[PDB]
C-alpha cells in the first residue's frame, strides 16, 4: 500500500531552521506531488506547498513562500520541508500528503512531524510510582521539557484500563498522569509497571508500581 | 485566500441520531470540496471529495452534497467510533483551504466518577517536590468541579486539572487533578481532601489520606 513516514519530533530554538523529512513507500514516486500541512491546535489546518519529486517543481502557499523551502530525493524517495527563521508560531505538527485518483486530493497522509521552536532546555521526565474489587494505578511524569512523553503499561499490555492525560506547561516544564485500573486479585500479586519513553533526550524509564 | 465559515464548532449526539455540517466558502468553488475525518493522535482521513463522491471503504452513513459556495455533511446515523473532528477543504483555487472543523461529541448516560486520591512518593519527596494527584475517571458529562479542602480550608493555588480525550468505547470522559507544592508546605499540613462536585450527586465525592498512616 501507499505510505507517508515522516520523521520524529524536534526541537528547535528561535531565528533557527528545522529540516523535516517523508519517506514514501508502495507507488512511483516521481508519479505523485508530496504536499505539506501545517496543524495548530487553535488554527486548523493549513496547506503550506507541494514538490514534484524528479524536476523538484514546487508551488507554495502566498504565506509560507519565504518561510518553507520543498525538495524531495529520488535516490532514497524522501521528500523534505526546511523552515527557517523560526518564532513559536511555527511550533506546530506538520504532516506530508498524498493525492490519489483525479479529484481525491489529500488521500493519504504521513503521521505527522510535531515541531517545537523554543529556547527552553530539554529535559528528561521524572517519573513517580503512584499507589493506594478493582484498584486504580497511577503514574507521575513530572518535569520534562519538550513535547511528546508516551506512556505504555506492561509494555502495551494492560491498554484496556488506561487513562493518559494531556501534559501542562508550566515554566517550561511539562507534567502528565497516567492511571490504570485493574482487577484487585490480580495487583499486588502480578506486576505492573509504567513504562514512559521521551524521544528529544532519548530516555526511556520504567517503574513498577508496589505498595 | 478564499476564507471557509464552518458550522458549527462543536456539536452533541446520541449514537443513532443525524447530524449534519455546513460550509460556507467566500467564494464559488464549484464542486472541488472534500470533507475530513480526524481522530485523537491521528492524520486526518479523507471521507468525501467532490462535494459529493464517498471515498474508498468509508462507510454509507457518511454523505456530503453541495454546489458553488454552499456545502454540507451528513452522518444518517452517529456510531460512538465517529467521534473526531470534522474538516471541509475547497480545492478550486490556491492556496487550498480548509475550515475550522467542527468537534462532535456523544451523548451518553449520566455516568458519576470513579474518585481516587495519591499521597506524594517517597522517591519524589527524596527530590523536594510534593505532587498530590486525585484521579476522577469515567464519568459523564464533561463538565465537573474539584475542591481541595487541605485541613478545612480551601486551596486553589498549585491545583492542575487536565480531561482526557472522550473514550470511543463508553463515551466517558476522565480528568485529573493535580496539587504541587514544596516538601515542607506537604510536611505543614495533615488531611488532604480532593472532593468532586458533579451534577449526577448533590452530595459531593470524597477522598482523602493522612500524611502518615
Amino acid at each position: 500500500e501507499v505510505k507517508l513516514q515522516q520523521s520524529g519530533p524536534e526541537l528547535v530554538k528561535p531565528g533557527a531552521s528545522v529540516k523535516i523529512s517523508c519517506k514514501a513507500s508502495g507507488y512511483s514516486f516521481t508519479s505523485y506531488y508530496i504536499h505539506w500541512v501545517k496543524q495548530r491546535p487553535g488554527q486548523g489546518l493549513e496547506w503550506i506547498g507541494w514538490v514534484f519529486p524528479g524536476s523538484g517543481n514546487t508551488k507554495y502557499n502566498e504565506k509560507f513562500k519565504g518561510k518553507a523551502t520543498l525538495t524531495a530525493d529520488t535516490s532514497s524517495s524522501t521528500a523534505y520541508m526546511q523552515l527557517s527563521s523560526l518564532t513559536s508560531e511555527d511550533s506546530a505538527v506538520y504532516f506530508c500528503a498524498r493525492g490519489n485518483y483525479d479529484r481525491a486530493w489529500f488521500a493519504y497522509w504521513g503521521q505527522g512531524t510535531l515541531v517545537t521552536v523554543s529556547a527552553a532546555k530539554t529535559t528528561p521526565p521524572s517519573v513517580y510510582p503512584l499507589a493506594p474489587s478493582m484498584v486504580t494505578l497511577g503514574c507521575l511524569v513530572k518535569g520534562y521539557f519538550p513535547e511528546p512523553v508516551t506512556v505504555t503499561w506492561n509494555s502495551g499490555s494492560l491498554s484496556s484500563g488506561v487513562h493518559t492525560f494531556p501534559a501542562v506547561l508550566q515554566s517550561d516544564l511539562y507534567t502528565l498522569s497516567s492511571s490504570v485500573t485493574v482487577p484487585s486479585s490480580t495487583w499486588p500479586s502480578e506486576t505492573v509497571t509504567c513504562n514512559v519513553a521521551h524521544p528529544a533526550s532519548s530516555t526511556k524509564v520504567d517503574k513498577k508500581i508496589v505498595p | 485566500d478564499i476564507v471557509i465559515t464552518q458550522s458549527p464548532k462543536f456539536m452533541s449526539t446520541s449514537v443513532g441520531d443525524r447530524v449534519s455540517i455546513t460550509c460556507k466558502a467566500s467564494q464559488d468553488v464549484s464542486t472541488a470540496v472534500a470533507w475530513f475525518q480526524q481522530k485523537p493522535g491521528q492524520s486526518p482521513k479523507l471521507l468525501i471529495y467532490s462535494a459529493s463522491y464517498r471515498y474508498t471503504g468509508v462507510p454509507d452513513r457518511f454523505t456530503g452534497s453541495g454546489s458553488g459556495t454552499d456545502f454540507t455533511f451528513t452522518i444518517s446515523s452517529v456510531q460512538a467510533e465517529d467521534l473526531a473532528v470534522y474538516y471541509c477543504q475547497q480545492h478550486y483555487s490556491t492556496p487550498w483551504t480548509f475550515g475550522g472543523g467542527t468537534k462532535l461529541e456523544i451523548k451518553r448516560a449520566d455516568a458519576a466518577p470513579t474518585v481516587s486520591i495519591f499521597p506524594p512518593s517517597s522517591e519524589q519527596l527524596t527530590s523536594g517536590g510534593a505532587s498530590v494527584v486525585c484521579f476522577l475517571n469515567n464519568f459523564y458529562p464533561k463538565d465537573i468541579n474539584v475542591k481541595w479542602k487541605i485541613d478545612g480550608s480551601e486551596r486553589q493555588n498549585g491545583v492542575l486539572n487536565s480531561w482526557t480525550d472522550q473514550d470511543s468505547k463508553d463515551s466517558t470522559y476522565s480528568m485529573s487533578s493535580t496539587l504541587t507544592l514544596t516538601k515542607d508546605e506537604y510536611e505543614r499540613h495533615n488531611s488532604y481532601t480532593c472532593e468532586a462536585t458533579h451534577k449526577t450527586s448533590t452530595s459531593p465525592i470524597v477522598k482523602s489520606f493522612n500524611r502518615n498512616e
